[PDB]
């Protein structure tokens, strides 16, 4: 029947744990945690988070530059937690030479929606979160994506 | 005539935008012949044969005529309503390709008005060279007469003013060139343009990159186009995952038939097997099908699709990144052209200077007239360089407006307000 | 070897004209393949089926041997018409492509051929500049060794010294990369070429752009192929659109049967019922076949057929403006380049008297050997420029020709008169 | 961060070879899809019909039910093993296309590396410049107000330090535009690079062009990709050619029926030919097809095929002759740029030697400040000078690895031992 | 069913009078016009004649330079009125979003023809001529289309 | 029925005799000579060599520079001479428009393979060998192809 041979040899290197796997799978879990707790705090969510992220908003928490960004809401478009999230689908992935995969996940509050933009990268072999685009009218603060709001 | 007439003349005539407008309304009509499939189809066919039998057979021979109409209908088929949505999402991907057709026919358009002024003024420049370059030949050539240099001198001078024609034959040529340009963009011939106005221009400091980021990542048309492609590759996917359904069709018809034999062997005791026969049936049928395994198939065929979509994303990723570097880029370029505007305005200033020096000493007695053509022409290039990048920062700001996905008429609105005076574009009126 | 010897060869050895040919040819071809089911279809088939009984007809078994020879033929179907229609404009259109990618071809080589000339010039001219730098060099450390000037002088002077070597090197390069590419679009190596003859050159004035216009609007490639694509979306409105159009076709055939009967019921009483049958039929017949309704259909594909065709209306018209254009362009440019041509004349004019004065200086007791060597260099630099400007004036006159649609060898034919003697291309010959 | 460090993470996270790898899986995977015809293809379908007949079979009705088990297979086709031969050769050549993609990608991310340090270095210079020149117009200032010169003077000393402002703000926003596209290929932010060591580079002659030939004959990824596709267009001439062959298939069925009879006509004397049946059959059958002619069809097909196998043939002696020429210039870019390592670092050391004089003559006492910050300034100038041509050299030498099909990670490590200071790259930290 | 939506909006500003539409239907009836009557005048040619080549071919006349171009014929490549002409066909135009239709006009004089070429131009609602650029062997004068040859 | 009008008219100039036709069967026939007499003289090959291959040949071995290329052989990528050699199949050559066909030649030494390849051009009305590339590993000397290696 024959297979196809991968591309890439290693596509790895990831230091800190994750969750299982699946990209729609990992955002959806995420989205879940996030809503379960009201919390929204940093250290609990390391396992979401890849490499970067992490490091990033912890020297953004210990810079005291962004603390009113990091209270609200980092993770999402608007200030306050959503009701609900729908992350898109995305039919498994094939071998392992596939990264950076954004995903469109629609939120629901109050009678509203704003379909944030969220990635997914692989770092290892697990799926982990990236970036986030600000994908909503009336974006929360700063500019464009997490790291463009955060980074020097 | 000034921007904005212009950009409405070539709006109305320009045979590169119609062309974008027809495949987008091909694209758009396309829908419906993907719908085609599931409304019902039916039709009417009709046939005559004359069989001949041969061996055991032998001696019969018959002749049948049909005559039916059939109408079919699919109850139940997953696959022509993928189709139809994915025919959908095509024309939305048209769509938005046809509205950065318009973005960059307003681009052009202001490109091309520009190109007329700048060479406007270089050959104004040249003109004044040309005088410059001319009277100081023909002192050589008193000097020479009267004798005080060689003839190399002589000679070197006339060289220089052979060089001088040359360049106003080549700026002559590249007005019309750029009149032509216009011509071809816009459909038509002006004789007249506005021009700059110096009292009325001034530069604006930018909003701040972070800002033109946010709007640029949810309002670029090329990151929309990725997004809409990248959906329907999933589509596609699930479109291609839908073979494994199975399939109901139902049926109905009216035939009329009329068979007659003859040959031999009819003319004989069979009395009622072979006669002739005037048949009427009105079938009415389901028809169910289920496919099972077919080798690979399918499954290889969702694996493509699987790969398609990682592809999509992949290029998506592409356009997010370039169009982030696009928006830092053009945002440096407006604060370049700022920081080059007020030199170039500190030369112009102090070329003024210099000839007002020139001109006075020529009035006192101290100078002559070619020095104080020397720096006229100095003054003309500097005014030239000034105009040229004042040009260059209304062009920088459209880009700016652009690279967000925001540019309409409304841009240009703001930059007519600039034009005022008008001045003919002939290069024999303007340099006779 | 001259222009008109390197063309030959080149049309016959160049493996990017054979590939359109090549092309050409087949979609030349594709016509038989496009007029093959308007011609009569005919086979042959056989089969041999085993079938046993189950439920009702238990013990009942069947073997069955068909061979059956068919021939079927259209009689009424404009869709095949159509199509060989649209084969024939396709290949009209590609023996249009084809055309110009001759006339591309033989402005490639007079290009290729022409940059070897302007390097060997380049290079001679760097070889004097050269001399004169290491004598210049050479004078310096003189007057350091005698002490006439500081270290920083010396150091200077050995500092142009290796530009100017460095120089010399690019210029050989450059020159064999000229060599090299005319190899390539050749597929042979030419050792020495004809240069360009001082005498025999002339400038001719160009006839009015009114009758460049004339002929280009009637006689050139990109407008004809245009108007045949018209052409060819109109023949498919009309295929498209004979979609309502009914059909008709004749079919013949003989086949041979062969049928034998088993099983447990079958050895009974049947008598006459189940027997083996060697059936032979000959049968003829037609079948005519009108489609009704069909959802959107031919209605959705006559629109979009529209639609295509107004955009190969948009497309035509913008040919014909850049058609318009560029006819401009290439009537001004040489206007140009006579400027250009007379200005580089009198320039070398000056250098040959500065050079003469020179000399005479040197030879009278006023002036240095440096200084003839300077004036030298800058003579030589005067004629690679004047040299140059020619070149590009016959590749001018090229490029009007090619504008109007109407290159060929005649036009080579007629620039090789200004070929006359032969030069070596080796750099070590040239310049050692 | 040095040069393999860059490129590690950049092939790790890099949008422009991951759709190449997923196309490339896509092409190996269609391997499946195009073998799956010739395994067995086995499905299940069932209807029911309804039959009310007219005319003289009037108040004569039929209702029948069937389901089929069927089960195909072919026996002999050799089209299908052709068609997974050019699916293998298709999968092949996509597969040198990634390796092509895969060479781009380090020659891509190793030529922005060394745009940012030129960057750098360019930026260095421009407030080296800056300073010497805010230093004149204080200078120029001050003679003013003592009283020495005019006012034009002055003026003009401000327009030469608003053109270096201007351009210290153009060479600011290329830095950061370097650094932008540095991010864009590799999907990350560098605060700090490795800068060249001038004590570690050495300048090594090139392989003579022979020996560059000979590899690059049998190696590189051109030649191999037109001689796969010249292969593929003989396997597609033998495709064309299989249709003159016969074909034959082996089919089986299990299906089970059941009708049942109603009406005014049906319930009469009819007895046993008139009744209801539950039937059911076994069938096993094999069927044979030999194509006689069919007009053109076949043969205008092979003539087809074999016209597109000659222009294949052009294809692969135009890529020849393409990768020979590229060797050949290659070859000469780097011969031609040890020459210029030698002229610039001859020139910085002039210019060093003029500082030094310019520092002595300060000290002692017949030099201003002035006359040693403009030495420095050329100091700097000739430093940036050379080390762009080094970068550009190290370039040409990836050039001629990559001209013969053999790049990879390997060179970059030959060339990370030249890279060992490391340096800031934000505009504020490198120059406050 | 659906229906498009035309992409343009004006398609339009038209001053003078116009003929009822149909771009080979207006150039067929131009030129039973210009044969029915063998006068050849541009002031009651002026329904046909869009917006531009009406006042052009004014200011010509007025300008006394073309006499011997406006006397002959100005719209066809022949000094002489053909004998038939036959307008090439389009079958009908979707919408509103169509301009610079070029039609190739099949002209027959006596044992001749020469196929001139004639465009066709919205400019409103209803279809006008426009350029006229002669396309045929022995052309009557001046340069290539109409307007180049009156044009300055 | 209708046949193709070739694009080019002469496509000739041949000078020295050369053997029957087809392209395969022309390289065949080369290496069959090749293998049968074990003289690999190069006058013996004259209706084998083009026009230039000759005289190129000829000058090569009157410059006596490249003798030791001479004497092993010339004409394939190995000092010695195969045992077997297999070239290419190319099915016809439809009219005469076709030039620099390059055929890979599967030459067989004791369980050995190198798979050379050559050119073939038409050059008058028959087929003829040019060029020869070496293409196998441990390539006999000199450079690339033979031309490249005789050339000066």
């Amino acid at each position: 029947c024959t297979t196809v041979t991968p591309a890439y040899k290693d596509n790895g290197t990831r230091s800190g744990p994750c969750v299982e796997g699946g990209p729609d799978n990992v955002a959806q879990q995420f989205y879940d945690y996030r809503i379960l707790h009201r919390s929204n705090d940093i250290t609990a969510l390391r396992p979401y988070l890849s490499d970067k992220l992490a490091t990033l908003l912890s020297d953004a928490s210990r810079d005291n530059n962004h603390r009113e960004l990091l209270t609200n809401d980092p993770f999402s478009s608007r200030t306050t937690l959503p009701d609900s999230a729908h992350v898109a689908s995305a039919s498994t992935i094939p071998n392992r030479d596939a990264r950076n995969i954004p995903l469109r996940v629609d939120l629901k509050q109050g009678d509203q929606g704003w379909q944030d933009e969220v990635l997914m990268i692989q770092e290892g072999q697990c799926w982990v979160i990236d970036d986030v685009r600000y994908l909503g009218g009336s974006v929360h603060a700063t500019a464009g994506t997490l790291r463009q709001s955060i980074e020097n | 005539e000034n921007l904005m007439q212009v950009y409405q003349q070539a709006r109305l005539s320009n045979p590169e935008l119609r062309k974008s407008a027809a495949d987008r309304d091909a694209a758009f009509e396309k829908i419906n012949e993907a719908r085609s499939p599931l409304l019902p189809q039916l039709g009417l066919g009709a046939d005559y044969t004359y069989s001949n039998g041969y061996r055991d057979a032998n001696g019969i021979n018959s002749n049948a005529t049909s005559a039916s109409l059939q109408l079919t209908q699919s109850i139940f088929d997953m696959s022509k309503w993928r189709a139809l949505t994915l025919q959908e999402k095509a024309a939305g991907i048209q769509d938005v390709t046809y509205q950065t057709d318009q973005q960059t026919l307003i681009l052009n358009t202001a490109t091309a008005y520009f190109n007329v002024l700048n060479a406007i003024d270089v050959l104004s420049y040249t003109q004044a060279q040309k005088e410059a370059i001319y009277r100081q030949l023909d002192q050589t050539t008193q000097r020479f007469n009267v004798g005080l240099v060689a003839i190399t001198d002589v000679q070197n001078a006339r060289a220089q003013y052979d060089t001088v024609l040359a360049n106003e034959v080549t700026a002559r040529n590249n007005l019309d060139n750029a009149v032509e340009q216009l011509r071809q963009i816009t459909g038509n011939y002006y004789p007249e343009l506005a021009a700059l106005n110096v009292e009325n221009f001034k530069t604006d400091k930018p909003q701040p990159v972070n800002a033109l980021l946010k709007e640029a990542e949810k309002r670029n048309l090329s990151l929309l186009q990725a997004r809409l492609s990248q959906d329907l590759a999933r589509e596609q996917i699930r479109q291609a995952q839908d073979g494994h359904l199975p399939t109901l069709d139902l049926t109905a018809s009216t035939g009329i038939s009329d068979t007659s034999y003859s040959g031999s062997k009819t003319r004989g005791a069979a009395g009622t097997q072979y006669d002739d026969s005037n048949m009427g049936q009105n079938k009415v049928g389901l028809s169910f099908s289920l496919p099972i395994y077919q080798g690979g198939m399918v499954n290889s065929q969702v694996k493509q699709a699987q790969y398609n979509f990682v592809g999509a994303s992949e290029q998506l990723e592409s356009a997010h990144r370039s169009v982030v570097q696009t928006v830092r880029s053009s945002f440096n370029n407006i604060n370049a052209s700022i920081s080059s505007i007020n030199a170039y305005k500190q030369a112009v200033v102090s070329a003024q200077s210099s000839l007002d020096a020139m001109e006075a000493g020529y009035s006192v007695g101290t100078r002559t007239i070619v020095d104080v053509l020397d720096a006229t022409t100095t003054l003309y290039n500097a005014k030239q360089e000034l105009a040229n990048a004042r040009y260059n920062y209304l062009i920088n700001q459209l880009n700016i407006k652009s690279a967000l996905g925001t540019l309409n008429e409304q841009d240009l609105l703001a930059l007519n307000n600039a034009l005022s005076k008008p001045v003919s574009t002939n290069p024999e009126n303007v340099a006779p």
